RNA sequence: AGCCAGGAUGUUGGCUUAGAAGCAGCCAUCAUUUAAAGAAAGCGUAAUAGCUCACUGGUCGAGUCGGCCUGCGCGGAAGA
């Protein structure tokens, strides 16, 4: 398409898609005109030249005669096609090996099966603006494309998987069996689930059992498409696409069918998301009418994520650009009505001590006056090394004075378990820590371990924050695969960033590059590296390790609540 | 096509071979795979060192292989894995800054002459002998 | 280009030209050291 | 620096090692590569002896005045860079063996096997001396 | 002045031990190999590339290069 343009060639876009890609393009066309010289396309099967008419009324053709301009460059692709399509069979080659050409038909038809065997790619120009070469690409589409059956029959399976578990095919004799490839979102129906029929014959208001989410689904209506408009028709078959309305439990990528099971469709795979944000409405009224909104949304769509947090309040969704999130929240604002203001996801900060074990006690009792019965324990602050106990807490007793009661020791640690979850340091859980523990007071009468652990409250506040943790910043393990034109352009970002980086590896197309990175840097990290590499860039951030930075960011909780 | 012209001087010692986790990613483009990934290290620098001072091979073939002209161990990890001393810069300056012989760089010439040389064996001995002594001091032996 | 009054080479390939009685220097590497007026 | 008065000197100090010992040698300015060259001059110490002095201090005219005392036509220092390389062993030494097999293998340019004589005689090497 | 060219394989430096890169932080560390290795100058200096701090022999044959004072000037210097 865009022939019509300045510097638009044609056979340097055949040599683009012979050399970049790795297939195998073969002119179909040729065209008459670079710029605005572009008059019409000619042929190397036909081998004449189409002049389409002026403005908007290309409707015609006006089959002409090939100028002399072009005529040999048209015969010296038309042999070239030749000779590609004789390469189809044997039957084709000694034919015009005895020095006679091929005809258009059996051209036509071995191109054809070379295209079913996905061997070769065929190039058709024209110009969609100045309506020039529309209806000639539509004379490829019937003369080379597979038909439904021509396609190889569909791999159907059972609920186990064999080379032929069910053989299915386009008939109108065959099993129901089609694959529901794409929801919508409609607020009239509640959804819309478009669906092609790879095989059977379905009716209006008719049974189907979700052969994938395990239950029974019905057609409400079944509306093929006029791009919007939902025509109302009474059934679809073989090789008809539809959209199924009604039907609630499916989602994307099942599989819909009789009860005669051609369960298993062979695809579940869709894209992670890179880039991640939060949004809040009008009011944290409406949270509820905001999250019904986002789950429509992620039933949707695969690979955009309502991601609701645990660790604050915020409910943050993942998409895959700075463009898709901003249509999403438009067709949030524009189709739900409930416009969401947005803002960056909070950080995931973390406690533990470096390696030194420090002494401290903690005392206070109860009943001077009659009272209940109070606790009391020593404890000694020993962390461990980030990673070292896959468990974040680890211990080891030690009681021997003062021993607590018999049934109170496991109590201790599930106290101090409070103190390390609740991290007296800014409110977060302390992780790989130990606590141990040597001395308290105890009688042989009924002692409250809530005392112990109240007790043990102070211990811990006191003995954590002078045994001095560390405040970690979450830190993300990444990799990013780029072509050999920006890697060290994309490296400098990271480094520009806080780039702590793994090695590399040159791919056969790329180059394999890992990095360590902060999750409270890599936020719209995803619209930079393509913008700094073309979007040639493929990668995935994840976690490896926690660790601290020199940051006046670090007081943030500090200041809503606690030291 | 010539020696090492992959000069992302980057890699973990000698320890695991050539770890590109200890390499780090600030290295561009080059083309280190699972063809010698560990092709000739683990074989013959068994007599070169194990997890200590290594300046890292970039080299690569003229014919789809990996080979060149390999020289023996590095002597900033024989003169100091000889030496017990680990100093050299950092410290360089009120502490000793390893410990170099004049034993010490013959025997540094002696095991890392194999195909490392100068002007001579004793070009590369006074070679190796700037190695261990150059880092900042010497030992009195 | 920099009208400061009092023109300097700002770097080493920063030359010095006395075009029209005005004193220009012609920077032939980074076009923000060329300053007009000596 | 490149003196009158030290080249005076510099050009009979290395006029003396040939004419006390053999011929020698010099290497233009036209390439050289970083492993090559290094390990090459290398050798070159290692095959001849420590006497290689790859020295340029031997100019056109310099050398035609200080050295040319005696042999006054040595202004063959026309041609471009000095790399020089005597030898004391014997006559055209393993010096002379480096000159002659670094003059069209894996080089540029070695002073194309322009030695030196102390005989100067017909032009002919010295091989009728079987064994 | 213009024309012919040469700066590691000890040295991801012994290195703030994942190097911070055969010439970033950082330490020093001609490290003989010299028409040369500074553990470096502009580009990759967080990476290689081909130009290359440096330096020089070649080329080519009458002047040449920086300063200090100083006479006289120039820009600074735009109104009703």
């Amino acid at each position: 398409n865009k022939m019509d343009r300045m510097g638009a060639n044609f056979l340097k876009v055949v040599n683009q898609i012979k050399t970049r890609l790795g297939a195998n393009p073969v002119p179909l066309q040729l065209a008459i005109g670079a710029e605005e010289h572009f008059t019409g396309v000619v042929d190397l099967v036909k081998m004449k030249a189409i002049n389409w008419n002026d403005a908007d009324q290309g409707v015609t053709f006006e089959y002409e005669d090939i100028p002399a301009d072009m005529v040999e460059l048209a015969n010296e692709w038309h042999q070239n096609l030749i000779e590609s399509a004789a390469e189809a069979s044997e039957e084709l080659m000694e034919k015009y090996l005895g020095g006679e050409e091929l005809t258009e038909a059996e051209i036509k038809g071995a191109l054809r099966q070379r295209v079913l065997n996905n061997e070769i790619i065929l190039v058709t120009c024209g110009s969609a603006f100045k309506n020039k070469g529309v209806q000639a690409m539509l004379d490829a589409v019937i003369d080379y494309l597979p038909s439904p059956v021509d396609v190889p029959a569909i791999n159907g399976i059972l609920d186990d998987g064999k080379d032929t578990p069910a053989e299915r095919h386009a008939s109108d004799d065959e099993p129901f069996s089609a694959l529901a490839f794409k929801i919508a979102t409609d607020p009239f129906v509640g959804n819309l689930t478009f669906f092609r029929v790879y095989s059977g014959v379905v009716n209006s208001g008719d049974t189907v059992l979700n052969s994938v989410k395990a239950a029974r689904e019905r057609f409400g209506r079944i509306v093929q498409m006029h791009a919007n408009k939902r025509e109302e028709i009474k059934e679809v078959r073989a090789g008809d696409i539809a959209a199924a309305i009604g039907l609630k439990d499916v989602t994307t990528g099942d599989t819909l069918c009789d009860p005669d099971a051609p369960i298993i469709l062979e695809r579940m795979e869709f894209p992670e998301p890179v880039i991640s944000i939060a949004v809040e409405p009008k009011t944290k009224a409406d949270q509820e009418k905001m999250g019904l909104a986002l789950g429509r949304l992620a039933k949707e769509d695969p690979s955009f994520r309502v991601w609701t947090d645990e660790e604050s309040n915020q409910t943050i969704i993942a998409g895959m650009g700075e463009l898709h999130l901003d249509i999403i929240v438009d067709r949030m604002k524009r189709e739900f009505n409930v416009e969401a203001n947005v803002g960056k996801p909070q950080v995931a900060y973390r406690e533990t001590i470096r390696q030194k074990v420090t002494d401290v006690e903690g005392k206070h009792a109860k009943q001077s006056g009659g009272r209940g019965q109070y606790g009391h324990v020593v404890i000694d602050m020993y962390p461990l090394e980030p990673g070292s106990n896959p468990k974040g807490y680890e211990f080891i007793n030690d009681i021997k004075g003062g021993v607590i009661p018999g049934e109170y020791i496991p109590a201790v640690d599930k106290g101090i378990q409070e103190q390390l979850k609740a991290g007296p340091l800014a409110g977060y859980p302390v992780v790989d820590m130990g606590i141990r523990l040597h001395f308290g007071s105890y009688h042989d009468v009924d002692s409250s371990e809530l005392a112990f652990k109240l007790a043990a409250s102070i211990a811990f506040k006191e003995g954590f924050k002078k045994a001095k943790p560390v405040l970690l910043e979450p830190i993300m393990k990444v990799e990013v695969e780029t072509p050999e034109e920006n890697t060290g352009d994309v490296i400098g970002d990271l480094s520009r960033r806080r780039g702590m980086l793994k090695g590399q590896e040159s791919e056969v197309t790329g180059v394999k590059i890992h990095a360590e990175v902060p999750l409270s840097e890599m936020f719209g990290y995803a619209t930079q590296l393509r913008s700094l590499t073309k979007g040639r860039a493929s990668y995935t951030m994840e976690f490896l390790k926690y660790d601290e930075a020199p940051s006046n960011v670090a007081q943030a909780v500090i200041e809503a609540r606690g030291k | 096509a010539k020696k090492v012209q992959a000069y992302v001087k980057l890699q973990v010692a000698a320890g695991m071979a050539n770890p590109s986790p200890p390499v780090g990613p600030a290295l561009g483009q080059q083309g280190v795979n699972i063809m010698e990934f560990c092709k000739a290290f683990n074989a013959k620098t068994d007599s070169i060192e194990k997890g200590l001072p290594i300046p890292v091979v970039i080299t690569v073939y003229a014919d789809r292989s990996f080979t060149f002209v390999t020289k023996t161990p590095p002597a900033a990890v024989l003169l100091k894995k000889a030496a017990g001393i680990k100093s050299g810069s950092g410290k360089p300056n009120k502490d000793k800054v390893g410990k170099i012989s004049r034993a010490q760089l013959q025997e540094i010439a002696q095991t890392k002459a194999a195909d490392m040389t100068g002007a001579d064996i004793e070009a590369m001995t006074r070679s190796i002998e700037g190695t261990a002594r150059s880092m900042g001091l010497v030992v009195e032996d | 280009m920099k009208v400061r009054a009092s023109v300097k080479k700002l770097c080493r390939n920063c030359k010095i030209v006395k075009r029209d009685g005005v004193i220009r220097v012609i920077c032939s590497a980074e076009p923000k050291h060329k300053q007009r007026q000596g | 620096m490149a003196l009158n008065l030290q080249d005076k000197q510099a050009i009979v100090a290395e006029v003396s090692e040939v004419a006390k010992g053999a011929l020698s040698a010099v290497v233009a300015d036209s390439r050289g590569v970083t492993v090559d060259k290094m390990t090459e001059l290398r050798k070159a110490g290692r095959e001849a002896g420590v006497y290689m002095r790859v020295v340029r201090n031997t100019l056109l005219r310099r050398a035609v005045e200080g050295t040319p005392f005696e042999c006054l036509k040595d202004a063959f220092v026309g041609p471009t860079l000095i790399a020089y390389s005597m030898e004391h062993p014997g006559a055209a030494a393993r010096l002379f063996k480096e000159f002659a097999k670094a003059n069209a293998k894996f080089e540029v340019k070695a002073a194309a096997f322009e030695g030196e004589l102390i005989p100067a005689s017909q032009i002919d090497r010295l091989a009728t001396l079987p064994t």
